[PDB]
């Protein structure tokens, strides 16, 4: 969120 | 010079044969003969980088670029190394120099685009990817990376053709035996066959195997019984997301709920402590907590897991950020299962089971998975909402006029006591309602003036938009709020006299077919709006343009900022109906909206990720919300928005059943999980290879 953070499900690097 | 050439040549040969260490020894010999060998330094660096020896690789990249100042490829690859060392500014500097040395260097532009993409600068990422493709039209990595950027911001230009090209690219790469340019996690978004999706995942699984085979470690000896653990099954949960992340928001209570008489719980963290209460809780309630982020070597880390005598090792990452699937490739445990964190097949032979359910993964489609199916009895999904947001278990409303359940809402641990201090409170059959008196005017005044909080009868009444200013831990879900919170349609500019359809997913989950469906619903229910999030904001103008093209005025769609966790869940109470995305459902997001008591309409597809919401709704007990096709999805959503008595029935149903069903019952879930573990173990202990556990 603006001013903070909202972690989400994300892909790993390749 | 000439002798150094042949040495470098031999090294390349041994490299191709897979003899990485012989290649290294030979590269070093070439450097010993002719120190100023740019190609030899660059080759050794690339090999060291592959072995994960990044600092050592950096040395040789620096040599290559000094010897040859026009060596753009070396700057580029050095940037790749810095990127992996998490030095992002450094990597960008290298990519920038590479492009300056050679403006036509396609790879360097794509590599720069990826930095922009990872940095959140999608428009700049798109610009750089287009440059790379302009320079090199046939560039699968760049095309596929560009496609995902476009997905993120809902740019659907030439969409159908784009999807066709993606499938075409994957088919060609699978044929030519190369790692597909489409990431297995993203493969759910594109009309790839189930065969192709599994094949993409399988390629990633084999990468992990290739990385651990060079360790030349033997197969581990596994326990054949529970004697050494005193009759207890040793279960290892492996996650990079023990901390502030949806994964912990769903399962943080599970380790502490395991039965200590029969289970010994080991949590293996792949990430350092982020200082949050989520990490605190798992560390405090697991029987053992091991920080594997302090053990970079996958061989040493796998040794540590095996030393603990783990019977069932649980992969909570799959192909997601922070994963170390090399650990599972080494097979330190006799049974290894995928659970919760990755909505797809691993495609990997070292994973034995995937923990799912009959609704999410009907036994008919077992061929989509490389793993054997292991069914939980209701849904495999779970969430910690009853523990994290208990203030949302009950609500009261303020009548600012009929009676509405979602215009002005109060929630709080001490809500009952506050209500008890008020005269003229009415109970509607059960929902407490405060009339439009002095108390209620004071509340609306707070909201309009943007005031943070007020006090009524000694009770703290908080503006729901101001949670971070009152208690930041409560805002993020690390603590339960200790004040009474007000949530209103006026806080988000939502209409007081109309149906609110919502979807709080990241915008990437929407596709043209979905928005068209939503447009069809809005047109059929003139008195309604669609409520979406700026997730990211740069997707907003694209959605609005496409809606306008479909004949919807700007006022039919309302955007809000992404909110802190507690506010996001709480504000779901203001909507009438959630419209789930069929391409990839709300997962965590689905649990969030249901906990607020909001009916969710869904249309399950064929992939796991497109079937989760239907599984959640089936467990909840709302089969009437599950559509078999697009027409039924529209008809259901329109019925909810127009048949107001029906709407009340279903909302009442969701409100009650989020408590009475198993959906949010973490103790029940853990116990069913334990039953499944024992089925797995007994099957193995009796000397059987994994088989479907679907009863
Ligand atoms: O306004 C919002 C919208 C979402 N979320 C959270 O952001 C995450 C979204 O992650 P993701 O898109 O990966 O969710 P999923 O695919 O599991 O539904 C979830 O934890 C939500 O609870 C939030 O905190 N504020
Ligand atoms: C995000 S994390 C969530 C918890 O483990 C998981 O179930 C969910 O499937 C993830 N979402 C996507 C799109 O991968």
């Amino acid at each position: 969120y603006p001013g903070g953070s909202t972690p989400v499900s994300s892909a790993n690097m390749m | 010079p000439t002798h150094a050439d042949s040495l470098n040549n031999l090294a390349n040969i041994k490299r191709e044969q897979g003899n990485i260490e012989e290649a290294v020894r030979l590269y070093r010999k070439a450097l010993e003969v002719f120190p100023e060998f740019a190609a030899a330094h660059s080759n050794l660096a690339s090999v060291l980088q592959q072995q994960g020896k990044l600092q050592e690789a950096l040395m040789h990249y620096k040599e290559a670029i000094r010897i040859s100042p026009t060596f753009a490829d070396a700057y580029s690859n050095m940037g790749n190394t810095l990127k992996e060392m998490q030095d992002v500014q450094g990597a960008l500097q290298c990519y920038t120099r590479a492009i300056q040395i050679n403006p036509a260097f396609a790879d360097a532009h794509s590599n720069l685009a990826s930095i922009h993409k990872d940095s959140g600068n999608i428009p700049e990422a798109i610009a750089s990817y287009r440059t790379a493709l302009k320079l090199k039209p046939d560039f699968p990595d760049a095309y596929c990376n560009l496609a995902h950027c476009l997905q993120i911001v809902c740019d659907w230009t030439d969409y159908d053709e784009r999807m066709k090209k993606l499938v075409s690219i994957v088919a060609d790469q699978l044929e030519k035996n190369r790692l597909p340019s489409v990431h297995p996690h993203h493969s759910m978004l594109y009309p790839l066959s189930h065969g192709f999706r599994k094949a993409i995942a399988e390629r990633h699984g084999n990468l992990c195997l290739d990385k651990i085979n060079v360790l030349h470690k033997p197969p581990y000896e596994h326990p054949k019984d529970l004697k050494l653990s005193d009759g207890r099954l040793r279960v290892g949960y492996v996650s990079s997301d023990f901390g502030n992340h949806p994964t912990s928001h769903l399962m943080q209570s599970i380790p502490g709920m395991h039965n200590p008489d029969k289970f010994e719980v080991f949590c293996y963290a792949l990430s350092p402590d982020d200082g949050t209460n989520f990490r605190v809780k798992v560390m405090a309630e697991a029987n053992h907590f091991i920080d594997l982020s302090q053990i970079p070597c996958n061989g040493k880390a796998a040794d540590r897991i095996h030393q603990d005598g783990i019977h069932i090792l649980v992969n909570m990452n799959g192909y997601t950020k922070g994963a170390r699937n090399e650990l599972f490739a080494l097979r330190p445990a006799p049974i290894q299962a995928m659970w919760l964190g990755y909505p797809g097949t691993s495609g990997a032979l070292f994973m034995d089971y995937i923990i799912t359910d009959q609704e999410t993964s009907p036994a008919e489609v077992a061929e989509q998975y490389s793993e054997k199916l292991a069914y939980m009895p209701h849904t495999f999904f779970i969430g910690d909402h009853a523990n994290m947001f208990p203030h949302l278990k009950k609500k009261a409303v303020i009548d600012f006029k009929h009676i509405y359940d979602n215009r002005i809402v109060l929630n709080g641990i001490d809500l009952k006591a506050f209500l008890d201090s008020l005269p003229d409170v009415k109970i509607v059959k059960n929902m407490p309602v405060i009339p439009m008196n002095t108390i209620a005017e004071a509340v609306i005044e707070m909201i309009n003036r943007g005031q943070i909080q007020i006090t009524i009868n000694g009770f703290s009444i908080s503006n729901g938009l101001a949670t971070t200013q009152i208690n930041n831990k409560a805002a993020t879900g690390e603590e339960v709020p200790r004040t009474i919170i007000v949530t209103t349609r006026s806080q988000y500019g939502l209409p007081e006299d109309a149906i609110v359809y919502c979807n709080f997913n990241q915008l990437y989950k929407i596709d043209p077919s979905t928005l068209q469906m939503w447009a069809n619903i809005l047109k059929r229910v003139p008195n309604s709006v669609l409520w979406l999030l700026r997730f990211p904001a740069v997707g907003e103008p694209n959605i609005q343009q496409y809606a306008q093209n479909m004949g919807l005025p700007q006022n039919r769609i309302i955007f809000s900022p992404v909110a802190p966790k507690e506010e996001h869940v709480r504000r779901g109470q203001l909507a009438d109906v959630c419209l789930d995305t069929p391409l990839c459902n709300g997962h965590t997001t689905g649990m969030d909206v249901l906990w607020a008591g909001t009916p969710m309409v869904t249309m399950p597809g064929e992939t796991l990720a497109s079937r989760v919401a239907a599984s959640q709704l089936t467990c909840l007990g709302c089969l009437e919300l599950i559509a078999k096709n697009r027409q039924e999805y529209e008809d259901i959503a329109v019925k909810l928005g127009t048949d107001l008595e029906y709407l009340k029935k279903v909302r009442g149903k969701v409100w009650k059943q989020r408590i009475s069903s198993p959906l949010f019952n973490t103790k029940q879930y853990t116990m069913e999980l334990e039953r499944l573990y024992l089925q797995m173990w007994e099957h193995y202990a009796a000397g059987n290879k994994p088989d479907h556990m679907i009863k």
